[PDB]
């Protein structure tokens, strides 16, 4: 019934309209929109409702730069945040009631951009362990670290041709210290593994791209 | 008051 | 008007059931209705239905009719959410939530959340593997455990700087998998000793590995 754009960035300070677009014919001036923020590990919090100017209701403590409006229009509730804020950056959900029915939409993730310097990834790339081969199974593990923007490409290689099956990558986190990591697996028999002179691991990372490499020993 | 979730 | 507390972490099979509590902070529910709400990993809130405290008169979401029951306990203290012949995509994050609004403002208590695993996979204890290494990246590979979660420390606690563990992997098998790193100074690899402390409390298990060159 709901509809939002799954991903949505800005700049810090700017003014950004998140957009809950209702199914055609349900008529969105005849629904109060929800809006909810979620922070990863935390539940849902309540932002605020509208209905209109007249009726709309703040959530409690929700700074006033959030702000609630509607577009006739495009048949969509809006939610306005103006001063964009790092701590904004989470993802964003919206709710009506229709058919005697809590509906929720498929949410917006928001990040902000260029919160914090650009962080080329640190990229350590290890084999098999000796452990792990006597156990019949052979892992390379690529572990990607100290990055900002939280984006990575990563390719993998055997000898110099591209690899397609037997690769998991984690989607990125934030470390301690606020920047990002990710890990990627590369899954082999250890007869594979020992029928090639190498396998690499390509991280590219806002155009760059940093390539390390194993062997069997 | 009003309920939140009816 | 009244903090939430749910009760803790829930891994079943398919086909059986679970029971989620959510137990008044203070020890006596409101009377504004308690909704339940589940959250799928990295999908949006979906609600399940709500329950009134004083009356104990129900109201199920379609999709979750002839599979959901929710109660209260006689005294008003605890309520209940209870869902039957699960499925592993009823893998989820179940919350109970109540609130009241002003005309100006409105409230809403959450529940900080009980997570709801269903798989085929059983209770296994993780295999952990070395990876050995001016600063140098080491770590250990925590392989093949169920459920989550699996936590590591190193060097007993005594070693947290440059240390991240990653998020863990779904196996064919069911299972999960993760990688620790932690980054130290290259001098130091010839004399210090590091041992990754992987803790995985759903099975009793504690592993121990010391990483080398």
């Amino acid at each position: 019934v709901l509809t939002q754009p799954s991903s949505l960035s800005a700049s810090p300070g700017a003014s950004v309209s998140l957009t809950c677009t209702l199914r055609s014919g349900i008529n969105v001036g005849a629904y109060r929109i929800y809006w909810y923020q979620q922070k990863p590990g935390s539940p849902p919090q309540f932002l605020l409702r509208y209905k209109s100017d007249s009726d709309k209701q703040q959530g409690s403590g929700v700074p006033s730069r959030f702000s609630g409006s509607r577009d006739a229009s495009a048949n969509a509730g809006i939610l306005l945040i103006s001063g964009l804020r790092s701590e904004d950056e989470a993802d964003y959900y919206c709710a009506i009631w229709h058919s005697s029915a809590w509906v929720f939409g498929g949410g917006t993730q928001l990040t902000v951009l260029g919160g914090q310097p650009k962080a080329a990834p640190s990229v350590t790339l290890f084999p098999p362990s000796s452990e792990e081969l006597q156990a019949n199974k052979a892992t390379l593990v690529c572990l990607i670290s100290d990055f900002y923007p939280g984006a990575v490409t990563v390719a993998w290689k055997a000898d110099s041709s591209p690899v397609k099956a037997g690769v998991e990558t984690t989607t990125p986190s934030k470390q301690s210290n606020n920047k990002y990591a990710a890990s990627s697996y590369l899954s082999l028999t250890p007869e594979q593994w020992k029928s090639h002179r190498s396998y690499s691991c390509q991280v590219t990372h806002e155009g760059s791209t940093v390539e390390k490499t194993v062997a069997p020993t | 008051f009003e309920d939140f979730w009816k | 008007q009244v903090q939430l507390v749910q009760s803790g972490a829930e891994v079943k099979k398919p086909g059986s059931s679970v029971k989620v509590s959510c137990k008044a902070s203070g020890g006596t529910l409101s009377s504004y209705a308690i909704s339940w709400v589940r959250q799928a990993p990295g999908q949006g809130p979906e609600w399940m239905g709500w329950i009134n405290p004083n009356s104990g008169g129900t109201n199920y979401a379609q999709k979750f009719q002839g599979r959901v029951t929710m109660t209260r306990d006689t005294s008003i203290s605890t309520a209940y959410m209870e869902l039957s012949r699960l499925r592993p995509d009823d893998t989820a994050v179940y919350y109970c939530a109540s609130g009241y609004c002003s005309r100006t403002r409105c409230y809403d208590y959450w529940g900080q959340g009980t997570l709801v695993t269903v798989s085929s996979a059983s209770t296994k204890g993780p295999s952990v593997f070395p990876l050995a290494p001016g600063t140098a990246a080491l770590g250990c590979l925590v392989k093949d455990y169920f459920p989550e979660p699996v936590t590591v420390s190193w060097n007993s606690g005594a070693l947290t700087s440059g240390v991240h563990t990653f998020p863990a992997v779904l196996q064919s098998s069911g299972l999960y998998s993760l990688s620790s790193v932690v980054t130290v100074p290259s001098s130091s690899l010839g004399t210090q000793t590091y041992i990754c402390n992987v803790n995985h409390k759903p099975s009793n298990t504690k592993v121990d590995k010391k990483v080398e060159p």
